[PDB]
């Protein structure tokens, strides 16, 4: 409902002004690579779902909270639905990258046979399919027209997939631990360190963003709701603009194959 | 469909050739391929027995992994015309005789070949396994035949430990791309079958660093 | 011995030096002439109607 | 005897360098002045041929202009139908290190060779319905680099042991031999009526041979480095060579010397292949920086680029009636342009 | 190359038999196969077809739900199961091999035949001759007419000519049109256009005597023409 700040309702657009601006710029200079390999497909798809959240969110949010513009019982469910699709199309891009990376050490020889041009469209565009199913759910006091199940159900498609990605990036960092030292003995490390300096940077960024928000979507079910907590949910709901500002730094950059390439060309 | 009866049975023939082609390209990607080089005097012939006109192949499975080794020293042409056929082997094995230091023109003939292959533009991303054969015949020859006949600058002990250790750094300093390539040194025994156990361990190291670099996780 | 080889490399230059040569103007005029009588029927410097080429699609 | 290398042999090379200068009164690129250019030449990829799994090394058209064969380092030899892009045959090779292929003009046979030192013949028409080996020709001491049929019984080969040779297919014996070169021979090309042929070697020279006699007739020396490819002009009285120093050149058989040089300052990579279009007004060359230039042959202006490939362009060929052009590359694709 | 079929014999109306054919001398797995039938004292009739790789199958409407065709490659054999036989199924049955790619010749080898005696939208081909007498060294012509044009948009016209001598199986003479089968004398030739075709023999020998058939291969079901006999 119209719960907001008295005059801070634009000063929240002061923070939001910059974060939304790096996202539109970085993703396109990232998506210019078209180094068109089966692994550099999911990295572009992540660069897309930020923009589609970048526009549909920063304008929609600034409908409310500053100059209120209500709608009917269906102009909401198809503004909100678009936003949900934008949110749910990133986990479909992060979950599919920790898939092919997982097998790269699990079945080290089996890396290049399984993953080619065929996949990245077998299960990739299938992900968008789930978002379409979410739209179908909508076809047939935090958010205006929303029921506990749909909000609760949307936590089941997201809290679980975020729980897998902490399995992959701790498998690779361990099963590549025994290799690098069991060979430093039989060969008589460095592989188990370079995998340390990058994977803590993925785990920390991904729980400071998906962490706090989904916490509060749990408190408005059992807890005693008030406007006393709806102000902070607005301020920390803009972490999403920060998550879509760290991803090209954490994925597109540290891949040194593309890193030197734009440094030259 | 606008196709005739005979035009449609030619399309079906083609799609069944397409399927035997894919069945063959998958069954051949289960083998590691290795080029065997070295200014050929002694060691190269025994390491094949250690593991059992134009170009010579060889197969052997060891512990669930299949190998193909290529010997090429029987060509005698300009090496700079056909060597780019081997772009994309998994590794290179290189054989040297430690008993060729004071016969020192020959030991510097091997350092001439190791420098050209290690710096080709075709082999920028290929690692090297390095051997040093005949470690028995080098035992006493340090005693009766002192060093500095093979290296003038070496001013140190003839204790057979600094000797072999000094020959080693003289090769690995020849690597000029310390980032995109490694070297794996080993001293061949010729009685133990640890020779094939070292090639297995180095090759499974080469492949994990390739995969981790294909997904960008390095 | 290489002394036997040298008298072969002399036997060959004798055959190559006595040829009858014509001059460069008369040989450069004949390559222009051939490229004109056959200029019409070459589909790579004059694109053809989409009816005629079988590689349209 | 004494000094005989000095006086007589190095004198006859001074009689030849002064007879070539006594016939070069005017230059080609002056009399080819005040004629019309050909204007920009864009072409487009009409077909694309998928199915090889490794690098492609060679290709050759059939005489009806519709079928073709191709070879690659995965040990396969494929015959393609280029209108409807179907695979007609697929042939497995004993060894994998292949460097050349050829088509018989009648259409009954095909040939293959490489780093095994052998030329294998394959019969395409049998009563059983498959393609089986018909002959193997041994005797060379280096890798085979090119081969061409004369008819259903005769074939010429060039080799990396500095020699060419003529073979008889009934028996398996080479009937004539060709010796003069002093480097590895890389390529060869037959005259339009198959009385003469030329070859180029790594000693940076090209030679004209007679087939029935077996003797060299002329030598040509212009380049600074190795010669990789060579081709006859449709007339039958000139030929072009592409070298490893990023230049092409034109030679005249009856003037006995060079006419033009095709180069440009932004081009500093070697050349892999070369071919002429029908009527001979264009010279297509495929280079080592992934492109394929198109040159005006009378003037020396480059008149087009065709840049669809992704890696080294290893081979190309123009069809007999002049309709299309094919290129193979180190990314395993073939393309038809027009 | 040979094809040998067995089974057949005498059967009551309603029973069932099973026919087979043994291939030897060629690459069986690369060829498609056909069954073709011929009743006592009349012409040829197509029955069934299975492609190489077993992926396509077609039947004639007369025997659609009653017959089943199958193949066994590692044994090099071909089957035809029959059920609920009626008296219109008395015949001699043949086995034919055919391969399809650019420039091939289909329908080139025919078996010897086996007899089955049961107890007691389609293109039409019309060739309107029978029992024409001629002397050796003379010139004879034959023709049949189609009810639809056989010329396809890709350029080919699909018409074939077979020959049957007294006591043997058919042999191929001309495929798609004006194309001569290998092993055939050059004194035969074929010509036509559209919906009217002709077969010419220049000057006869003593072994060009028998009946002549024509066939369209433009679309399934495949249909033959009636016969044109030649008595000397
Ligand atoms: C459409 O008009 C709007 O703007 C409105 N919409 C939101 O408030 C908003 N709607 N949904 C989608 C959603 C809501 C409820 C569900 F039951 C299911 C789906 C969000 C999802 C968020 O994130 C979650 C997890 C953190 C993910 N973080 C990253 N992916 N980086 C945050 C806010 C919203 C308005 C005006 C601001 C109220």
């Amino acid at each position: 409902f119209m719960v907001l700040n008295p005059s801070q309702q634009l000063a929240i657009a002061v923070l939001s002004l910059t974060l939304g601006t790096f996202t539109v710029l970085e993703n396109l200079l990232v998506l210019c690579v078209i180094r068109c390999r089966p692994s550099y497909h999911f990295i572009g798809s992540l660069a897309v779902a930020d923009l589609l959240g970048s526009v549909i969110f920063v304008y929609s949010f600034i409908d409310f909270h500053v100059f209120h513009r209500k709608d009917s019982r269906n102009v909401f469910l198809f503004k909100l639905g678009g936003v949900t699709a934008s949110f749910t199309a990133s986990v479909g891009s992060l979950f599919l990258t920790a898939i092919d990376r997982y097998i790269s050490i699990h079945r080290p020889l089996a890396y290049k046979r399984i993953v080619t041009r065929p996949k990245a469209v077998v299960a990739f565009c299938l992900m968008w399919t789930i978002a379409i199913v979410i739209a179908v759910l909508p076809l047939l006091d935090i958010f205006p027209h929303i029921d506990e199940t749909y909000l609760m159900f949307w936590i089941g498609v997201t809290s679980v997939l975020l729980l897998f990605i902490v399995y992959a990036y701790m498998y690779i960092l361990w099963k590549a631990h025994s290799h690098a030292v069991r060979m430093i003995q039989r060969g008589t490390a460095r592989m188990d360190i370079r995998l340390a300096k990058t994977l803590v940077l993925i785990l920390v960024v991904l729980i400071i963003c998906w962490g706090p928000l989904l916490a509060i979507m749990v408190y408005d079910v059992f807890g005693k709701m008030n406007k006393l907590i709806k102000t902070v949910f607005a301020f920390c709901s803009m972490l999403c603009l920060l998550n879509s500002t760290v991803n090209p730094i954490i994925y597109a950059l540290r891949s040194k194959d593309l890193r030197h390439a734009f440094r030259s060309m | 469909c606008t196709l005739s009866a005979e035009d449609k049975a030619a399309v079906e023939r083609s799609k069944m050739i397409d399927r035997n082609l894919r069945e063959d390209g998958e069954k051949a990607a289960r083998e590691v391929k290795l080029l065997l080089l070295g200014a050929g005097e002694s060691g190269k012939s025994t390491i094949v027995k250690q593991m059992k006109t134009g170009i010579v192949e060889t197969h052997f499975t060891f512990k669930d992994l299949h190998f193909k080794m290529f010997d090429v020293g029987g060509q005698r042409s300009e090496r700079k015309k056909w060597i780019h056929c081997f772009e994309g082997v998994t590794a290179i094995i290189f054989c040297v005789a430690l008993s060729d230091y004071d016969l020192m023109n020959r030991m510097h003939e091997s350092m001439k070949l190791f420098d050209s292959i290690c710096n080709n533009k075709w082999f920028t991303d290929t690692s090297i396994i390095l051997f040093l054969n005949k470690k028995d015949l080098f035992e006493e020859k340090i005693k009766k035949s002192p060093l500095t006949i093979c290296y003038p600058e070496y001013a140190g002990s003839n204790t057979y430990e600094e000797a072999a250790a000094y020959i080693q750094c003289q090769f690995e300093d020849l690597n000029k791309r310390k980032d995109t390539k490694e070297i794996y040194t080993h001293f061949t025994c010729a009685t133990d079958t640890k020779n094939v156990q070292f090639v297995f361990d180095a090759v499974t190291d080469v492949i994990i660093k390739n995969n981790l670099k294909d997904c960008g996780l390095f | 011995a290489s002394i036997a080889q040298a008298r072969k490399l002399v036997e060959q230059l004798k055959m190559e030096a006595n040829i009858d040569r014509i001059k460069v103007s008369k040989a450069a005029a004949d390559l222009m002439a051939y490229c004109e009588a056959h200029a019409k029927e070459d589909p790579l410097l004059t694109p053809v109607p989409a009816s005629e080429n079988p590689f349209r699609e | 005897e004494l000094d005989q290398l000095r006086q007589e042999a190095e004198q006859l090379k001074n009689q030849i360098r002064d007879a070539r200068k006594a016939c070069a009164d005017a230059t080609l690129s002056q009399i080819t002045n005040n004629i019309d250019p050909v204007g920009r030449i864009q072409m487009r990829t009409r077909r694309t041929l998928r199915g090889h799994l490794a690098k492609i090394y060679a290709m050759h058209w059939g005489t009806d202009s519709r079928l073709l064969v191709s070879a690659s380092q995965d040990g396969k030899l494929i015959i393609w139908d280029s209108y409807t892009t179907n695979k007609v045959h697929a042939i497995p090779l004993r060894s994998s290190w292949v460097m050349t292929c050829a088509y018989a003009p009648s259409g009954n046979y095909v040939a293959c060779g490489g780093l095994d030192n052998i030329c294998s013949i394959y019969n395409l028409k049998t009563r059983e319905g498959n393609v089986r080996v018909s002959r193997e020709l041994a005797g060379h001491t280096g890798y085979l680099s090119c081969c061409r049929f004369l008819d259903d019984n005769q074939i010429v080969t060039s080799s990396g042991d500095t020699t060419c040779a003529l073979w008889d297919i009934e028996t398996g014996q080479q009937t004539t031999t060709f010796t003069g070169h002093t480097g590895d021979v890389m390529s060869l090309s037959l005259a339009p009526d198959t009385r003469l042929f030329v070859s180029g070697a790594c000693d940076a020279s090209a030679k004209l041979w007679d087939v029935r006699e077996g003797m060299c007739r002329q030598t040509f020396t212009g380049h600074e480095s190795d010669i990789n490819a060579i081709c006859f002009f449709p007339n039958g009285n000139a030929f072009a060579t592409g070298s490893d120093d990023a230049t092409c050149r034109l030679f005249d058989l009856r003037a006995d010397q060079e006419l033009m040089t095709y180069s440009h300052d932004n081009i500093i990579c070697g050349i892999t292949s070369v071919s002429f279009s029908k009527s001979g007004r264009l010279l297509l060359a495929g280079y080592d920086d992934f492109n394929c230039n198109v040159w005006d042959a009378l003037k020396a202006d480059r008149a087009g680029v065709l840049a669809g490939h992704d890696n080294r362009v290893s081979c190309l060929g123009v069809t007999d009636d002049g309709m299309a052009v094919a290129t193979g590359s180190w990314d395993s694709f073939l393309k038809i342009w027009n | 190359v040979q094809l040998v079929e067995s089974g057949g014999g005498l059967v009551q109306p309603g029973g069932s038999r099973k026919l087979s054919c043994s291939a030897s001398g060629f690459a069986f797995s690369s060829f498609g196969m056909h069954w073709v039938r011929q009743a006592p004292e009349k012409g040829l009739e197509w029955v069934a077809y299975i492609s190489s790789g077993s992926g396509t199958i077609y039947y004639a409407d007369t025997v659609k739900g009653r017959f089943t065709i199958s193949r066994d490659d590692p044994k090099n054999t071909l089957f035809l199961q029959m059920t609920s036989l009626r008296s219109e199924d008395t015949a001699m049955y043949y086995c034919v091999r055919s391969i399809y790619y650019y420039g091939s010749s289909p329908f080139d080898f025919w078996g010897q035949g086996t007899t089955l005696t049961v107890s007691s939208s389609d293109i039409v081909m019309t060739q309107a001759t029978s029992s024409v007498p001629v002397t050796p060294g003379e010139s004879v012509s034959i023709s049949c007419r189609s009810s639809k044009s056989l010329l396809h948009s890709n350029g080919n016209t699909y018409l074939y000519w077979f020959l049957q001598r007294p006591g043997q199986s058919p042999q191929l003479l001309i495929y798609r049109m004006s194309n001569l089968a290998s092993g055939v004398p050059d004194r035969f030739s074929g010509s036509g256009s559209g919906t009217a075709f002709t077969l010419t023999i220049s000057r006869l020998e003593a072994e060009d005597v028998g009946v002549y058939y024509c066939m369209q291969h433009l679309e399934y079901p495949l249909t033959f023409g009636a016969g044109t006999k030649l008595e000397l």
